[PDB]
RNA sequence: UGGGAGAGGUA
């Protein structure tokens, strides 16, 4: 006789996107692992707590090993032959019965095994919300920074975290505003936090780029490939198979408003909107600007090019401190060398 | 997490009102092995709990703590900044000064601030919806319109820029917003910063 | 009588000597552990 | 918890 099994299923019932069984299954650890440490004799006994009656019988349990500790849970081929040879060597079922009490030492254990085990369930939630749709565009509040870390939240509960080192280089987020990022790839199996969300990748403009532009989001323009120096420029590449539609016209919009839009929602960073091209060579040719071009030697075994270039373009050719060489590298691929 | 409980202990014996007191064990902790706890978490983390400790308004002394300890930060920290990185010794100095007494007085404000609250939600910044409790039946909430949900009325930056430009006179507002403000919200998230900081090392001692 | 004629006893023979069930192998189970003692 | 009376005692 259990009511109390019922006011599981519909009285002390979870919210409701979170099963029933894992239910069952924490508070059966619960009684299981009460009834552990209660015992002096180090038993593991783990407690078949039968879903549709409530009551249970005690379970102390026995796995099929030839070792020389435990013997509380050391049973042999030979304890294997009173079933006669039909399980596995080293599962854990039982043979026995064995009774239950109930004390306060037990109740306050099993309150920790089971607030463990909803945290746990609710860690399964938040997996479940992460794993339906696997990278966009979000927004939450922070609401509690760290030394390494800014937490933040989706509703529902859920909880994001930027890392230091994939956010702006000019943040500044006061707890309590909205801020825009992209979960890309989380741990589901993290113990702590687990969605780690950033501000300073190349997903970020590409998604930015893809909630913005519709033909981003219905693939007429494409963007193959991304550059980034983290608040201050940037470079992105672009194909097009289709030929109706000017591509970087298209993704500046009227009087550059879309790269207006990237570039304060990013935090001032100089997105350089640039094409990509297929072949080597006249692809880094079109992706170096604006710089001049002199002659090209195209090098394929470590992978790098030789660029002879004019007096008078070296400064905005190499950006401040090698800013331009550099991200036109990460660009490209090709790292690039000084020729003039 | 672990910080507002110590928060509770810096008041005075406050009077009890129930049936029989006095537990008479080591349940959770005593009262003053808490302040010994908050000692031995000084020497690492003292810029969160001195931040702490002035913006709760329990003992208000370490409001000047907090004070020198954002200027010796906002010190270390002025060669990124484009406005403050140019300016002579005791002028960056007193405007660092400045700009850190408005930036923590900024962390401090909350609902318990003297001319703060909201005015229609007394704080809580959450009101009734009579029209959804008309056609629900049971009582509903909703945000309160004039606070927006935060419960009280935010510190504007512009009161530091106006405590400034009597000082620097020649600073006007579209290069306060470009190369000095990003240095006051910095020190406001350092602020922040510190406080987790400091709650994180005193949860690692009191456990 | 002694545990010196238990410790040649092999668990083969714990459980094919007659009548010592699952309850008795427990009753002599939990008391050669907190003997120290293991056998097998 | 912690307040007030009354009684006795120590230097
Ligand atoms: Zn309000």
């Amino acid at each position: 006789m259990n009511k109390e099994i019922l006011a599981v299923v519909e009285a002390v019932s979870n919210e409701k996107a979170l099963p029933r069984e894992k239910i069952f299954e924490a508070l059966e650890s619960a009684l299981a692992t009460a009834t552990k440490k209660k015992y002096e004799q180090e038993i593991d006994v783990r407690v078949q707590i039968d879903r549709k009656s409530g009551d249970f019988d005690t379970f102390r349990r026995w796995l099929v090993v030839d070792e020389v500790t435990q013997p509380t849970k050391e049973i042999t081929l030979e304890a294997a032959r009173y079933e006669d040879e039909s399980l596995n060597l080293g599962d854990y079922v039982e043979d026995q019965i064995e009774s239950v009490t109930f004390d306060r030492i037990t109740t306050q254990t099993a309150k920790q095994v089971i607030v463990q085990k909803v945290r746990e369930a609710e860690r399964a939630m938040v997996v479940d919300q992460f794993r339906e749709h696997e990278g966009e565009i979000i927004t939450g509040v922070v609401k509690k920074v760290n030394r390494d870390n800014i937490s933040l939240d989706l509703g529902n509960n859920a909880e994001a975290v930027i890392l230091r080192e994939d956010m702006l280089p000019r943040e500044n987020f006061r707890p309590g505003d909205r801020v825009r990022g992209v979960l890309y790839s989380v741990r589901p199996e993290a113990r702590g936090a687990q969605l780690f969300v950033t501000r300073s990748k190349p997903e970020m403009l590409i998604e930015l780029f893809r909630i913005e532009v519709p033909e981003i989001g219905e693939e007429v323009i494409e963007i193959k490939a991304a550059a980034r120096d983290p608040g201050s420029r940037a470079k992105i590449a672009v194909k097009t198979n289709d030929k109706r539609i000017d591509p970087v016209g298209a993704c500046v919009g009227m009087r550059g408003a879309r790269v207006q839009a990237v570039s304060t929602e990013l935090g001032g960073e100089r997105i350089d909107i640039v094409l990509w091209d297929d072949n080597p060579a006249q692809f880094v040719i079109n992706a170096m600007a604006p710089a001049d071009v002199a002659s090209i030697v195209v090098d394929e075994d470590k992978h790098t090019m030789d660029i002879a270039v004019e007096a008078g373009n070296l400064a905005q050719a190499i950006g401040r401190n090698g800013q331009n060489v550099r991200l036109a590298s990460q660009l490209s691929g090709w790292e690039l060398n000084v020729m003039t | 997490m672990r910080l507002e409980s110590v928060a509770k202990f810096h008041s005075p014996k406050s009077p009890m009102m129930s049936d029989s007191p006095r537990a008479t064990a080591s349940d959770s902790l005593s009262g003053t092995d808490v302040m010994a706890a908050m000692g031995m978490a000084q020497s690492q983390a003292g810029f969160g709990m001195a931040a702490f400790c002035g913006k709760h308004e329990l003992s208000q002394n370490d409001k000047q703590k907090a004070i020198n300890y954002l200027m010796q930060f906002a010190h270390k920290v002025s060669g990124k900044y484009r406005g403050v990185a140019k300016l002579e010794g005791n002028t960056k100095a007193k405007v660092l000064q400045v700009l850190a007494t408005f930036a923590y007085a900024d962390y401090c404000r909350s609902a318990a601030t003297p001319g703060a609250r909201c005015r229609d939600c007394h704080g809580t910044g959450r009101a009734v919806d009579i029209a959804k409790t008309e056609l629900w039946g049971r009582v509903v909430e909703k945000e309160c319109g004039r606070c927006k949900g935060v419960g009280y009325s935010r510190m504007p930056a512009s009161a530091a820029y106006r405590a400034v430009t009597m000082l620097i006179p020649n600073l006007t507002q579209p290069t306060w917003s470009r190369t000095v403000k990003p240095l006051y919200d910095a020190l406001v998230v350092q602020c922040h910063k510190e406080e987790s900081i400091a709650d994180n090392i005193l949860n690692a001692v009191t456990r | 009588h002694y545990i010196g004629d238990l410790v040649q006893r092999t668990e083969v023979e714990l459980l094919k000597t007659p009548n010592l069930g699952k309850k008795s192998l427990t009753e002599i189970k939990d008391v050669l552990a907190s003997r120290g003692l293991s056998l097998g």
